């Protein structure tokens, strides 16, 4: 229910 | 659920704007973060897609200022400023709002610049190919533009038909001409019937037809 | 560095099985999703499939009536497609891709950041056949000025595609590789051509590595000035 596949969508999706 | 994409092919000038429309079915921003769950691919020919924006408007390491995403609800764009010849390609949109991702069918980047005329090449066949009992016999027209360009073949200066196949090149990267090759194919007897061999080309950067032959 | 590479397509029968492949170098492969794509003509980019960086959970496009089977091997980074069934909606372009995104309790949200180079597959009862490889010979007849034309036709072959490349590689500026034509006969054939200095037709060496990997066929043919 919370991770992430690699790095980029999930460095990015916040703001 | 669906991506439209629109227009399905476009001609832009080199050193001007593209605009390439996305639309979805349904609303693609959600809440906890309040961004559109969107990206952009380009597909060059011979190439497997790559990645340009995601959330719609950021824009991925390694990929120019000119690409700029756009929009909100359902309703998207992609713009390409300045083009430049290797833009020359099929943009795709794809969302990841839920996880079955769909893409758009695609658009079509068509570029325009100055005319240029082809360079005429002919190929006679080859000694090997003769032993096998058909004989083809092949024009090559280099680096033209624009694409629309006319091909006659002529054994012993009679015009042929219906015994030749052409194939032209996707744009190329660099100075965005095509190429284009005609392949006539005979007999071996019938080859050895006839000694001029012509290939006559027309093309709107040639003052009048270009004509190459040789003799067998 | 970083990278996907492909193997295994061709043609195949209706109703009859493949398997697709993918090494992965150059990352943490045990940190990605891995996905499955094709691109069909008339309907052009298909998701087909994910695996989980491995907790094996697996999902599928539905439009695949459970007809697709993707898995993976993490320690030979490796990830495979399975192809059941065939129909004549599966002729297509095949590519793996890296699989980057995001997941919470609702699913998993991503993006396709790395694309391997793709495969094709073609179902068909038709029966393969390797090419033959012929020169275009730069004569006389090419010539312009002062620059010379040469090539190689790759003629009646099946099934698509064959790739062509120059000295191994290292000749790539001014090559055309023509989009095959359909013969008459169902075969395939095409072109490839390049444009180098005329003047220099005597020291250079031009040889064709024509691929037709659906064959296992490679042939590498001398293209001479004659003669
Ligand atoms: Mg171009």
């Amino acid at each position: 229910i919370w991770g992430c596949s690699g790095k980029l969508i999930c460095t990015t999706a916040v703001p | 659920f669906l991506l439209t994409q629109s227009p399905d092919s476009l001609a832009v000038t080199l050193g001007e704007t593209a605009t390439i429309t996305c639309r979805s079915s349904r609303n693609i921003l959600h809440s906890l973060n309040n961004k559109n769950y969107l990206a952009w691919y380009q597909q060059r020919p011979g190439q497997a897609p790559k990645l340009l924006v995601i959330w719609a408007s950021m824009r991925v390491s390694g990929v120019a200022d000119r690409f700029s995403g756009s929009g909100s609800g359902t309703d998207f764009a992609l713009t390409i400023s300045s083009l430049q010849p290797e833009d020359a390609a099929v943009y795709y949109c794809q969302h990841y709002y839920t996880t079955h991702r769909t893409f758009g069918q695609g658009t079509r980047v068509e570029i325009r610049r100055t005319v240029a005329a082809p360079s005429v090449f002919i190929f006679p066949p080859s000694d090997e190919q003769l032993k096998s009992g058909t004989a083809s016999v092949v024009c090559l027209l280099n680096n033209f533009y624009p694409r629309e360009a006319k091909v006659q073949w002529k054994v012993d200066n009679a015009l042929q038909s219906g015994n030749s196949q052409e194939s032209v090149t996707e744009q190329d990267s660099k100075d965005s001409t095509y190429s284009l090759s005609s392949t006539l194919t005979l007999s071996k007897a019938d080859y050895e019937k006839h000694k001029v061999y012509a290939c006559e080309v027309t093309h709107q950067g040639l003052s009048s037809p270009v004509t190459k032959s040789f003799n067998r | 560095q970083v990278q996907l590479v492909q193997s295994g397509g061709g043609v195949v029968k209706p109703g009859a099985s493949s398997r697709l492949s993918c090494a992965a170098s150059g990352f943490t492969f045990t940190d990605y999703y891995m996905s499955w794509i094709r691109q069909a003509p008339g309907k052009g980019l298909e998701w087909v499939a994910y695996i989980t960086k491995d907790g094996s959970e697996k999902k599928y496009a539905d439009s695949l009536q459970h007809r697709f089977a993707v898995s993976r091997d993490n320690a030979n980074n490796l990830v495979f497609l399975q192809l059941n069934t065939v129909e004549d909606d599966d002729t297509g372009v095949y590519y793996c891709a890296r699989d980057d995104g995001y997941y919470d309790r609702s699913g998993y949200y991503g993006v396709f950041d790395l694309w391997g180079q793709g495969i094709r597959v073609t179902v068909s009862s038709a029966s393969t056949k390797g090419p033959s490889v012929f020169p275009l010979a730069p004569s006389s007849k090419s010539t312009s000025g002062g620059t010379a034309a040469l090539g190689c036709l790759v003629k009646d072959y099946f099934p698509e595609p064959v790739t062509v490349s120059w000295n191994s590689g290292a000749l790539t500026s001014g090559v055309h590789t023509f989009p095959a034509v359909l013969q008459s006969s169902g075969l395939y054939s095409l072109s490839s051509v390049v444009t180098v200095p005329s003047s220099s037709l005597g020291t250079q060496t031009y040889i064709c590595n024509v691929n037709h990997k659906p064959s296992n066929t490679k042939v590498d043919k001398r293209v001479e000035p004659k003669s």
